[PDB]
RNA sequence: UUUCGGGGGUACUCGAGUGGCGAACGGGUGAGUAACACGUGGGUGAUCUGCCCUGCACUUUGGGAUAAGCCUGGGAAACUGGGUCUAAUACCGAAUACACCCUGCUGGUCGCAUGGCCUGGUAGGGGAAAGCUUUUGCGGUGUGGGAUGGGCCCGCGGCCUAUCAGCUUGUUGGUGGGGUGAUGGCCUACCAAGGCGACGACGGGUAGCCGGCCUGAGAGGGUGACCGGCCACACUGGGACUGAGAUACGGCCCAGACUCCUACGGGAGGCAGCAGUGGGGAAUAUUGCACAAUGGGCGCAAGCCUGAUGCAGCGACGCCGC
């Protein structure tokens, strides 16, 4: 009966996921078959990850997300994808990219002269 | 914690004027106490523990962490010397002290402590921030309209700025190029001394 | 026993032990028939006599009281005694 | 859409069994050997090479090496207690 | 409906009782062990595997019994004797299977040898099932293939000690039987009398092991804190049932020490689980808050449990900042 995992990383006030495939009997931090994704929902963004082609693999040979995994492939489209209903569809919203702290002092600086 | 004492009693016992401006210090240069004309014995310990006394009762920093300050650049793949001597550089009291902005370092770090200071546009009050390269140091108008901070603006006459800080208009707004070189810093004190303390 | 639940399975332990041990009495006594007649060396009735117990070695593998492997080499033996006897 | 009855599985290359070449020492017990291996090994710490010899008993259906005969060996399953050996081939004789 | 004692249906809901799944998961400790226990690398032509995924054919029929409920006895007690009574997916016959399992006959490849594979072919025999629901439906039987989970064997590595020189009789090897899922002196009967040993057998002392940590430039030396992976244990010593899976911690039977209740007839226990009490010493804590997120268990779902966990309090015990 192998499951989709999240297994908590990090200090106390930032935790950090690890999207796991291992067996249901283990332990939260158990032995790991294979790592695919992650998750940190610190970000307001919240960056999301996955490896589509095992992620894939593994639900064709018939692993059992839970229900935030399942969540996830859902709104990633990997479940869409796989049941074949909608289609492939990203609904995944990208990081806002950091503008570039060269261009920042460009303009401080021509600002400045 | 810092220190709270007397700065002159310091530079006396060194015998080496650490401010720049002390009268007393020219007016006596022996070192304080009632044996203080008694000759002393050479040590080469003696001499490698004053140049470290030097070094870090002039950039008032604590001794914990001037030594994880050495054993970062000793294993940075540089020369010890001049990667201590940048690293310590680096520390934001001496920069807005060399900046011109500040006339002592104590007044640097209490300022800075209090939290007159604008980086990133993020606030931050700690007088051991780390300024890395190619970075940019803003004043907020609170500071800008506090009384000292025009004095001193306004009568920046001290050492000229060093190549790698510079200042760019009214708002005293500091800026970092590069990494600096042991001879373009040209800073007093030697740092084989306290490299071999360390060693030993 | 401390738990309604550790009481109950001790319950049906017991009567579906009383049960297990039953069938399984009953195969041996299948069993301990069939050595008594090939000891005696019969031929015919040992024919019928080894049809019943495969088929009661059979019922037992199917009911899971006893492993199908175990019931296949239990049957294979005797086909072996069989015609070697 | 009917599948197939029976759906073949990927075929397991057979895997390789450890072979050991020695001289036979004792045979008096019947259909069944012991083979003296050679190995060399250096010292972890000094590196001096030493040499060293393992006993270990194979397996016969004739009989067919004396003693002072040289054979060869190779792995298989057990038979008997610290018995996992078998005769392959005779090499040589005296 | 009512007299506010209460009389019927409703299944929304459910005390107790049968029936499924879980309870071997999770969590704790390091007494025993100098060993295939651990690391490393293979073999399994000698193996098993519920729930899961995906294919194949199906899923006929008949019958007995019981808890529950009611009456009743012992007795403070737990629990228990006797009478009456009832339903199911609980229990038991029979319908076929020919993808499954043996027996006798008969061909191709490999070698790694028995022999394996080629589902080789051939004649005989035998092997099973349960419905509820009207909704994002789950179940019942045998078989092909996946992934997980396991079981057994083997090369090499890792403390001190001859003020420890012989040890062993299922001990060494072979045949006929039993044995389990599996090969095997695993067990038994009969044969041969060997096997291991100064490249340290058999004894005596100490200790769970590893990824690591400390120190050291390097070799090397000490150590097994937290975290993570394996092994052993549950007051001490024996045994077995169930299960796909058992050292079965809060499952069962017996033998020992201790404690508790008692109407003197008779009964109950295992904090090395989370907090806390007595003693040891130099010393190591609060009888705290929640399922708000992750995991796990049950149910179609809503839903329920979780001292796992997530947090709080106490200790300058450590690191870091002011
Ligand atoms: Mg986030
Ligand atoms: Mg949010
Ligand atoms: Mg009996
Ligand atoms: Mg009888
Ligand atoms: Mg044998
Ligand atoms: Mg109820
Ligand atoms: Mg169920
Ligand atoms: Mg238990
Ligand atoms: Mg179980
Ligand atoms: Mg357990
Ligand atoms: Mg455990
Ligand atoms: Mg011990
Ligand atoms: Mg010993
Ligand atoms: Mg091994
Ligand atoms: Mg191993
Ligand atoms: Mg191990
Ligand atoms: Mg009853
Ligand atoms: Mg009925
Ligand atoms: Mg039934
Ligand atoms: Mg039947
Ligand atoms: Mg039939
Ligand atoms: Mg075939
Ligand atoms: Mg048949
Ligand atoms: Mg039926
Ligand atoms: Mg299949
Ligand atoms: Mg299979
Ligand atoms: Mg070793
Ligand atoms: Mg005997
Ligand atoms: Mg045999
Ligand atoms: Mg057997
Ligand atoms: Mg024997
Ligand atoms: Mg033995
Ligand atoms: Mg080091
Ligand atoms: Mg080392
Ligand atoms: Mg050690
Ligand atoms: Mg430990
Ligand atoms: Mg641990
Ligand atoms: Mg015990
Ligand atoms: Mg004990
Ligand atoms: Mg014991
Ligand atoms: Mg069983
Ligand atoms: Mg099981
Ligand atoms: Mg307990
Ligand atoms: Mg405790
Ligand atoms: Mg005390
Ligand atoms: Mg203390
Ligand atoms: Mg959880
Ligand atoms: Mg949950
Ligand atoms: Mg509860
Ligand atoms: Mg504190
Ligand atoms: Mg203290």
């Amino acid at each position: 009966a192998v499951k989709i995992k999240l297994t908590r990383l990090g200090k106390i006030r930032n935790p950090q996921y690890r999207i796991i495939v291992a067996d249901a009997r283990t332990r939260r931090d158990g032995r790991a078959i294979e790592v695919i994704g992650r998750y940190h929902p610190k970000e307001e963004p919240s960056l999301i990850q996955i490896d589509s082609e095992r992620a894939q693999y593994w639900l064709g040979v018939g692993a059992q997300p839970t229900e935030p995994v399942l969540a996830l492939l859902k709104i990633t489209g990997d479940w869409q994808k796989f049941k074949g209903l909608p289609g492939a569809e990203g609904t995944l919203k990208v990081k806002e990219p950091k503008p570039s702290k060269l261009d920042l002092f460009n303009a401080a600086l021509a600002e400045a002269e | 914690a810092r220190y709270t004492g007397p700065a002159t009693r310091k530079s006396r016992r060194l015998g080496v004027d650490l401010v720049g401006g002390d009268q007393s210090f020219e007016k006596r240069p022996y070192p304080p106490g009632q044996h203080g004309r008694a000759r002393i014995k050479e040590s080469e310990y003696r001499q490698q523990l004053q140049e470290k006394q030097k070094a870090r009762f002039s950039y008032g920093v604590m001794e914990k962490q001037f030594r994880r300050y050495y054993e970062e650049a000793n294993r940075q793949p540089g020369k010890t010397g001049d990667n201590l001597l940048r690293i310590l550089e680096s520390r934001l009291d001496n920069v807005v002290y060399r900046a011109g902005l500040a006339r002592t370092r104590r007044m640097a770090r209490q300022l800075v402590s209090h939290g007159h200071f604008l980086v990133n546009g993020v606030k931050v009050d700690i007088p051991s921030y780390r300024v890395s390269q190619y970075d940019i140091i803003d004043v907020k108008e609170k500071s800008l309209n506090t009384l000292p901070f025009q004095i001193a603006r306004e009568t920046a006459g001290e050492r000229p700025i060093p190549s790698w800080l510079q200042v760019v208009g009214e708002r005293q707004r500091i800026l970092v190029h590069q990494l600096p070189e042991r001879a373009q810093i040209d800073v007093p004190l030697t740092e084989q001394l306290i490299v071999e303390l360390y060693s030993k | 026993a401390n738990i309604k639940s550790q009481i109950k399975r001790i319950r049906t332990n017991e009567r579906r032990r009383l049960r297990n041990q039953s069938v399984k009495s009953s195969l041996r006594t299948a069993i301990r028939g069939f050595r008594e007649a090939v000891d005696a060396g019969d031929k015919d009735k040992a024919s019928e006599l080894l049809h019943a117990t495969s088929r009661k070695l059979d019922k037992a593998a199917s009911k899971g009281v006893i492993h199908p492997n175990q019931a296949a080499n239990k049957k294979s033996a005797l086909a072996l005694a069989l015609n070697k006897l | 859409q009917k599948g197939p009855k029976y759906t073949p599985a990927a075929e397991k290359p057979r895997g390789r069994r450890k072979t050991a070449i020695g001289y036979v020492v004792s045979d008096k017990m019947q259909k069944t050997i012991v083979v003296e291996l050679e190995d060399r090994k250096s010292h972890p710490l000094y590196g001096k090479i030493i040499r060293t010899t393992k006993k270990v008993k194979a397996h016969d259906e004739n009989g067919e090496a004396g003693i002072g005969d040289r054979v060869s060996l190779m792995e298989t399953r057990p038979l008997s207690a610290t018995k996992r050996w078998r005769l392959v081939e005779i090499l040589e004789k005296a």
